[PDB]
RNA sequence: AGCGGCACGCGAGCUGGGUUCAGAACGUCGUGAGACAGUUCGGUCUCUAUCCGCCACGGGCGCAGGAGGCUUGAGGGGGGCUC
RNA sequence: ACCGGAGCGCUGUCUCGGCGAGGGACCCGGUGAAAUUGAACUGGCCGUGAAGAUGCGGCCUACCCGUGGCAGGACGAAAAGA
RNA sequence: UCGGGGCUUAAGCCCAGCGCCGAAGCUGCGGGUCUGGGGGAUGACCCCAGGCGGUAGGGGAGCGUUCCCGAUGCCGAUGAAGGCCGACCCGCGAGGGCGGCUGGAGGUAAGGGAAGUGCGAAUGCCGGCAUGAGUAACGAUAAAGAGGGUGAGAAUCCCUCUCGC
RNA sequence: GGUGAAAAGAACCCCGGGAGGGGAGUGAAAUAGAGCCUGAAACCGUGGGCUUACAAGCAGUCACGGCCCCGCAAGGGGUUGU
């Protein structure tokens, strides 16, 4: 009984130059360049979600600390004094309040003024 | 395979890549390598284990019911026909697989040609055959050679 | 789902000049080149104010940098380099070293290069009055 | 409407045929006569045939008027190449293709 | 072959980009004065003549 | 009438006298075949530059009306000797 | 037609190069190869790295595409180092 | 050229202090897998805790290919195998479904068996097509020119004259 | 090695020196049209969408934005500017 190749390979190679479609040159023609560009392709992917985090994480600081010394104060210690008095609130994120909703910032500044002092 | 033993090229300053003979299994057209040869298939099990399965086998079909033993062969004159009148009367409306065992040869003959029949000589009983069909029938003279065989 | 801005508009804005360590003020300028001040900071599309210095021909500097700080300069050629030191910049070129400094403070791709043109350095005043100019300081 | 005309397996390498043919695409018929008339390379012959040929399908076929057709497009393909030895200096051999071209002109009514 | 040699297949798109300046000009042309035809400028041709 | 670096700069630039294949000989060593930072005569150095770089010369587009002519010189380069 | 030294004659061997001829090179029309080729969106310096970097870092420079030329690099090609 | 810019009661060094930033470490939330303990008379499944970087290599569980039993069966012209496409469904994954187009005569479940069973590299073997490139070259520097003719087409064929070897 | 069930292998007209096409015609099917079943990939080409001439690259990934396309919608697909 032998077993020839048959479809089997085609099939696996098709299935690849689908994931590397869009890629440059033969980078998307060709299976092998194909294979070998999907290989980085997935790892830079996953270090990115790892990224993702911090390049938010940062983002967030910077508009926080923004518009947080407008009211004289700086970041570093707009969160001593968030944290000092017990505000877990304002995810960084949400901390997108000093741009919409800047009335309810410029609150949780005196608050953390008051807190720390 | 059919060719020659003569070294393709020399091997050294050739640029090519390097090589023996057009036989070897990388060359296209070349010989097989671990190839199938003729074999033998066959091995003896164990004698004792023929025994029990037959029984075991026959038991089967007759714990489920479905064995019947009989003796009015009235359908005798191998002609397919008659057994297939007799057929109708022992309730095998064919509607189910049978081994008709049975060491007359014409009744034999008869059952031959039912699709839903497997005629069988009594020596020749079987665990295969037994197991394929869905109900054992076969004549009193065999089942004393089965139960002879083991019983 | 975080925020992002849409088409701002060009703040302007006037700095002095005199009596400004170089360095020092060559900072602040930068950071305002960029958002970074503004909470709507994206780092993707360029939105900082527009910069207008004056005056620039009369920057403080400490140490000896007038004659040991030089700028180095490579022309492809062999001996390309130049070497011309600071009290010869001012001399010649005024708002030339404020450049220097500021455009080597900002990011290194395209953006920061359009950054750069939102940079208006002069040793005068005598800008041109265009609209805005919020002095500050 | 529009009408077509093939001519297939023409002994002539394809890279240079395709020169004459992007030379004429999507101009007039009166004006492609012309262009063809007057270009200097041997495809020029070939489109010029195939151009004439794919005219007169249009009108003793499809009943559009001659007055007023234009290339809508045009095009060369490349057919079977014939490969042929050539001895070289020490020996060694050269295959060489002659390459060959599928050439193809589409034309249509003018307006409407 | 003896001595220098490409290091590198050329990329279509390279390959194309040299090709930039291949293509050909239409003949110039002008309607002879004494037939309805084109002629090339400066040029007698068939199926017309001159004067003179 | 300077000394060094640049793969003791430079053989896809040249040469090939020297070294460093096969021939042959001298002195020398070895029973020998042979051997020698010992010597001597002879001895095939490969048309086609893809990319970077370099010398020149064009095509495209841009220079937020279109065109003809004249120009400023940021930034480079050349020159720099001596009796 | 062996290998070394010298001299006379004569000379583009040289100081030191110039001009001219023809056959190529170059442009147009016809025909149309080759070694090579991981893929390429393939700059400079100073570092750095398996110790000699277009591909890493910092800095400088650089509109897009070709054509005729030069051979410093791609530890260029060739030959699984003799 | 201290990575650069640039820095002088510092953006340098020394001593003291309060902050904040900062990894794939730790926490929060959801999920997987294995392991252990427990409820489950129960398989199923639920709960709690813990482990889960990895080359040589050991162990375990699967996916697909060809063929055999299951086949005097079943699917198939209201469309088999194969091919092309898909942003859908299931699987951790190798895969399996489903829909459209093509294709035009085969295909083979559940459950088992047997192997010529899975390729990206071997200066691998065979074939196809690329790159260099419209590039080098068109094979003796004895040498050509015109008129006339034939022909769909003529520098290149025929004739004449001139020239050269 | 393979048209099709069957040559029914395409009369006749048209462009062309021919080749090859365009109609007409046969056939269930002609993209089964004669090295003709199926017709994958590399490779070449035509049209359409997004994109590019101040820009530094193992060609990708992450994010946001613009344009084009699908669906009443939240949404999804292609492309790529920073
Ligand atoms: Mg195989
Ligand atoms: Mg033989
Ligand atoms: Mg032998
Ligand atoms: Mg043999
Ligand atoms: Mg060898
Ligand atoms: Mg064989
Ligand atoms: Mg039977
Ligand atoms: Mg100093
Ligand atoms: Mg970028
Ligand atoms: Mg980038
Ligand atoms: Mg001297
Ligand atoms: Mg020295
Ligand atoms: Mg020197
Ligand atoms: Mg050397
Ligand atoms: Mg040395
Ligand atoms: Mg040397
Ligand atoms: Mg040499
Ligand atoms: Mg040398
Ligand atoms: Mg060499
Ligand atoms: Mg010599
Ligand atoms: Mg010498
Ligand atoms: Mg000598
Ligand atoms: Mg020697
Ligand atoms: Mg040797
Ligand atoms: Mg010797
Ligand atoms: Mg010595
Ligand atoms: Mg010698
Ligand atoms: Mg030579
Ligand atoms: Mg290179
Ligand atoms: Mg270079
Ligand atoms: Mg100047
Ligand atoms: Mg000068
Ligand atoms: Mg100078
Ligand atoms: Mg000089
Ligand atoms: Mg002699
Ligand atoms: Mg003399
Ligand atoms: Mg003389
Ligand atoms: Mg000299
Ligand atoms: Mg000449
Ligand atoms: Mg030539
Ligand atoms: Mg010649
Ligand atoms: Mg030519
Ligand atoms: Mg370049
Ligand atoms: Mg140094
Ligand atoms: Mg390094
Ligand atoms: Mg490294
Ligand atoms: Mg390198
Ligand atoms: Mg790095
Ligand atoms: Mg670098
Ligand atoms: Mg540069
Ligand atoms: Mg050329
Ligand atoms: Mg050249
Ligand atoms: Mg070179
Ligand atoms: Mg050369
Ligand atoms: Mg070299
Ligand atoms: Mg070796
Ligand atoms: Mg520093
Ligand atoms: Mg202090
Ligand atoms: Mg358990
Ligand atoms: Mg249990
Ligand atoms: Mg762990
Ligand atoms: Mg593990
Ligand atoms: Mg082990
Ligand atoms: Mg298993
Ligand atoms: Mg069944
Ligand atoms: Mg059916
Ligand atoms: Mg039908
Ligand atoms: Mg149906
Ligand atoms: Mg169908
Ligand atoms: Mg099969
Ligand atoms: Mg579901
Ligand atoms: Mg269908
Ligand atoms: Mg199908
Ligand atoms: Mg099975
Ligand atoms: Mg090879
Ligand atoms: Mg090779
Ligand atoms: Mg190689
Ligand atoms: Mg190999
Ligand atoms: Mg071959
Ligand atoms: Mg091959
Ligand atoms: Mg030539
Ligand atoms: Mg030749
Ligand atoms: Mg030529
Ligand atoms: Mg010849
Ligand atoms: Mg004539
Ligand atoms: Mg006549
Ligand atoms: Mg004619
Ligand atoms: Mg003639
Ligand atoms: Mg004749
Ligand atoms: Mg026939
Ligand atoms: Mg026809
Ligand atoms: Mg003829
Ligand atoms: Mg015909
Ligand atoms: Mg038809
Ligand atoms: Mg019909
Ligand atoms: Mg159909
Ligand atoms: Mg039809
Ligand atoms: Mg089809
Ligand atoms: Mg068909
Ligand atoms: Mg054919
Ligand atoms: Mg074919
Ligand atoms: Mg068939
Ligand atoms: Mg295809
Ligand atoms: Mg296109
Ligand atoms: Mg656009
Ligand atoms: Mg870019
Ligand atoms: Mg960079
Ligand atoms: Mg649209
Ligand atoms: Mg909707
Ligand atoms: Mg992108």
């Amino acid at each position: 009984p032998r077993a020839k190749t048959g479809v089997v390979r085609r099939r696996k190679h098709k299935k690849i130059l689908k994931l590397a479609k869009g890629y440059w040159g033969l980078r998307s023609k060709s299976f092998r360049k194909a294979r070998e560009t999907l290989f980085a392709a997935g790892n830079y992917a996953y270090a990115h979600r790892k990224r993702r985090k911090r390049d938010f994480r940062r983002l967030w600081i910077v508009r926080i600390n923004a518009a947080c010394r407008q009211h004289g104060l700086n970041y570093s210690t707009f969160i001593h004094g968030l944290k000092k008095a017990g505000i877990e609130v304002d995810r960084k994120n949400l901390a997108d309040l000093a741009v919409r909703e800047p009335q309810v910032f410029a609150e949780l500044v005196e608050r953390a003024k008051a807190a720390q002092g | 395979v059919a060719y020659s033993g003569r070294k393709i090229w020399p091997q050294k300053h050739t640029g090519r890549a390097r090589h023996g003979d057009i036989g070897a299994p990388i060359f296209v057209g070349g010989g097989v390598v671990f190839g199938p040869k003729p074999r033998d298939y066959s091995y003896t099990l164990p004698k004792k284990v023929r025994k029990k399965g037959l029984a075991m086998a026959v038991a089967d079909r007759a714990r489920e019911g479905k064995l019947l033993l009989v003796e009015a062969f009235a359908g005798v004159n191998g002609k397919t026909k008659e057994f297939l009148a007799w057929a109708k009367e022992a309730g095998l409306d064919g509607s189910e697989s049978v081994l008709l065992v049975t060491g007359n040869e014409l009744v034999r003959r008869a059952a031959r040609n039912l699709p839903w029949v497997v005629t069988l000589a009594p020596e020749g009983l079987n665990v295969y055959d037994i197991v394929r069909t869905e109900r054992l029938v076969m004549d009193l003279d065999a089942w004393e050679v089965f139960q002879n065989r083991i019983g | 789902k975080t925020y992002v801005p849409k088409q701002v508009e060009p703040r302007w804005v006037l700095i002095d000049a005199e009596g400004k360590t170089l360095g020092r003020l060559a900072t602040k300028i930068a950071t305002l080149l960029r958002g970074k001040h503004r909470p709507d900071w994206t780092p993707n599309v360029a939105m900082g104010d527009f910069v207008v210095v004056v005056n620039a021909d009369k920057i403080r500097v400490t140490g000896k940098k007038l004659e040991q700080k030089i700028y180095t300069r490579y022309s492809g050629y062999p001996g390309g380099l130049k070497k011309i030191p600071l009290e010869k910049m001012l001399a010649t070129h005024p708002e030339r070293v404020l450049e220097h400094a500021v455009k080597g403070m900002l990011p290194k791709g395209p953006l920061g290069r359009r950054l750069f043109k939102r940079l208006k350095v002069y040793a005068g005043p005598d800008h041109p009055h265009q609209a805005q100019r919020p002095e500050k300081l | 409407m529009e009408a077509k005309a093939i001519a297939r397996y023409v002994r002539i390498s394809p890279r240079k045929v395709r020169l004459v043919v992007d030379l004429i695409r999507g101009k007039s018929l009166e004006e492609a006569r012309n262009i063809l008339r007057y270009t200097n390379k041997r495809g020029a012959y070939f489109v010029a045939k195939v151009l004439e040929s794919a005219a007169a399908n249009a009108v003793n076929n499809h009943d559009m008027l001659e007055d007023r057709l234009y290339v809508k497009a045009a095009y060369v393909d490349e057919g079977p190449a014939l490969k042929r030895v050539l001895p070289r200096a020490r020996g060694r051999a050269d295959i060489i293709k002659k390459r060959t071209s599928h050439i193809t002109v589409i034309l249509g009514e003018k307006h409407g | 072959a003896k001595h220098p040699v490409p290091k590198k297949k050329t990329s279509k798109a390279r390959r194309d980009a040299r090709r930039s300046h291949h293509a050909l000009t239409p003949p110039i042309l002008v309607p002879c004065p004494e037939c309805k035809a084109m002629k090339p400028p400066h040029t007698v041709c068939p199926e017309c003549g001159y004067y003179a």
